[PDB]
């Protein structure tokens, strides 16, 4: 098709972030109300950095960053994880890997 | 198997496995001195193969530069490297294709442990191999070519999250060097049939399904936060990025070149910036003959065709998941 | 799967429409971006109405609900159709049929 | 053909074919007087099919009823009314499935014009059907039973838009009826086999892509605003919204009933309230072994599967648009 250019590329750009970040935070939104539905058990950042590493080996620094990944994780990719400590298991197996 | 490498071969009171092991680790001294010995003997191996990369691109007249090759787990980067880049095509021709910044390169060495045969798995090799690579990528930081100018560098790691872009980004600000950074998407079923596809015999990495599914959601979420980053900066570098239309070829999909950003495939780039979530999975999907038959419709070439078809038959019956799970656990 | 009842559901249904709200106006957004880029005809209801019937023989007197459906139909649901003549027949089709 | 039956059948200078023709035309008497009898004899039968029905229902306890059954073209309306409200199932066996107000209803009987043979397509007698249709339920409107009671219609159309829903809840309303909706769905897919499945020897509608795709479209934005009027309003009446899982049966996905609102499956209700756009289609997709393969692979049932099979394999090789455009033209 049409390549866009100059402005227009910049406006579809644009909107087109809007429009992934309300997805982004109605994915979450979604998710939380399942989650007190089906009695999933709340995202505790600190007991989870008990049983597993969350840290990348010190990269992962920024607190921010760090309970946005893994409570977003928790409850938007893995639905049906109803523990952290089922959780703990997907994340050790995530950093087994490149 | 279960015991990690860093666990077998370090020595004393290992800390507990988060950060805090990595210091104590990252020190080369609290291993065996025999696996100290193979840890020397690799990072030369990989120190020299840099080099040569590092001089064929500034003999080729570029100016130092961090190559990022940014992408899911099999999405077809390789290819895009030989293809699209031709001055780091030209340089990895010179090293069968070694040389660049990626934990895996080590996995097999690590693996067989100078004995012939491999006898840890990947996963009982991954801290290790990471940690290597740490290692690798520090002495490249200020790494000088002959004429002592700062050598180019391959960064081949998935890159998903904006704390990887920033640090890379960090990394070549401080070093002074410029940033040319392909994106590679492809659909997650791409990914995953990919990942099927290769061999234990071969050195690409074969990871369970969680890894390849969080990948992508990590990958397409945090996309245009770096297309962002070279929209904002000109002198960063170059971004590009490709995606997978309906028939498995790449094709542009944006850019950044010269600080001008472009879009040349609209559609693409609205899907491609979206990992596709609902509330509730294809981790459960059967490969079934259909499934087979399906992916077997949009692929032309005879030769990937009946790859593709051979991967999938030795897990027919079984989940995406299941799939897998079982190939990643084949030595 | 587990109903969701009395608050979760009613909530559920809230950030729901909050998100098909946010998706309804993207669409419209970047097609129009789209349009601009590839010189699709300005949507014109008076020179629609020329053409044909919008009205549903009277039923359709809104004019708030009237421009909404046709501008938003023509942009979003009909991207290669170029001009308002083109999508003449597309409307004409449609109340050709129940 | 070409000429609408309301051009050929109409008396005179004849008003510009948008509103200004229906007064003119929603005169009975501005038709040629054969036609005029035509009418006439279609909706005494239709009302007396329609009081057969209200009388059916009242026999069985219902209190005045609007039935309302909404949702797209061959989304499967018709068993959703027979199995899932058991009282209407009830009357419409007494009248063959006759009753309802729907302008397909008179399309087989313009389109004979009482000479023993289909002459004139379903396109050329549309106008003067929804005619028929408005007239029909016009008189419905306070039409009473034999206890004086407000007789019970069903209203058998897509019901996409807010306008349509708002008429006939201030219909319901105006007339102490309370309204029972059904609202169904199915992917667009499933609507556009459905419908090339349609024989022309049968009496449902065959309509041209845009009208499915432009339905779906409707059906899916404008459902929360429906079911809005009945959290809003536990007085109006029942709603329920049955949806398609994979293997092709109709499920339980929302509902206000008795006031209560409940989700019965969350993760359909994010996806039927939704359209699934992007910026640019499934009009050209084509029928091949493929498609009809991956289509058989999610149905069961011998017959169905059977019929899908063949419907789908008289347009092998055309894509969807050019499949339902020719599907359309037969008479």
């Amino acid at each position: 098709m049409k390549t866009l250019t100059g402005a227009d590329a910049l406006e579809f750009h644009k909107k087109l972030k809007e429009r992934n970040k309300a997805l982004h935070a109605s994915d979450l939104e979604l998710a939380l109300v399942h989650a007190d539905a089906v009695g999933k058990e709340r995202f505790d950042l600190e007991e989870l950095e008990k049983i597993c590493d969350t840290s990348d080996a010190g990269r992962l620094t920024d607190a921010k960053e760090r309970n946005d990944i893994y409570e977003r994780m928790y409850y938007v990719e893995y639905p049906n994880v109803m523990t952290l400590k089922e959780f703990a298991h997907i994340v050790e197996t995530l950093f087994s890997w490149s | 198997q279960r015991k990690g490498t860093d666990e077998i071969y370090g020595l004393g009171s290992l800390p507990s496995a988060g950060p805090g092991r990595w210091e104590y680790l990252a020190n080369p001294g609290n291993w065996h001195p025999e696996r100290r010995k193979l840890h020397e003997k690799l990072l030369d191996q990989a120190r020299s193969s840099a080099l040569t990369l590092a001089e064929s691109l500034e003999s080729d007249g570029c100016q130092p530069t961090l190559f990022a090759l940014r992408g899911n787990t099999a999405t077809g980067k390789t290819r895009i490297a030989t293809k699209k880049i031709p001055v780091l095509a030209a340089a990895l021709k010179k090293t069968a294709g070694k040389g660049c910044v990626n934990p895996d390169v080590f996995k097999s060495s690590l693996a067989k442990s100078e004995t012939g045969a491999k006898i840890f798995s990947s996963a009982q090799v991954h801290s290790e191999s990471s940690f290597l690579a740490d290692r690798f990528e520090g002495g490249l930081r200020s790494q000088k070519t002959g004429s002592g100018a700062i050598a180019s560098i391959v960064v081949d790691k998935r890159l998903s999250r904006e704390y990887e872009i920033d640090s890379y980004i960090q990394l070549a600000k401080e070093t002074g060097r410029k940033v040319e950074l392909c994106d590679i998407d492809a659909p997650l079923e791409n990914s995953l049939v990919g990942v099927l596809q290769r061999k234990p015999e071969g050195e690409d990495p074969r990871p369970p399904y969680p890894v390849v599914s969080s990948g992508f959601v990590a990958v397409r979420s945090n996309r245009m936060y770096v297309i962002d980053r070279f929209i904002a900066d000109p002198s960063l570098g170059n971004y590009r990025l490709f995606g997978t239309a309906e028939d498995g070829e790449k094709v542009m999909v944006a850019s950044v070149i010269g600080g001008e950003f472009s879009v040349e495939n609209a559609e693409l780039y609205e899907k491609i910036t979206s990992p596709q979530l609902s509330v509730t999975d294809l981790a459960d999907k059967v490969i079934d003959k259909e499934l087979i038959d399906r992916l077997e419709n949009n692929i032309a070439d005879p030769e990937r065709a009946a790859k593709t078809r051979a991967a999938l038959e030795k897990y027919s019956g079984k989940s995406w998941s299941a799939a897998l799970a079982a190939h990643s656990e084949l030595i």
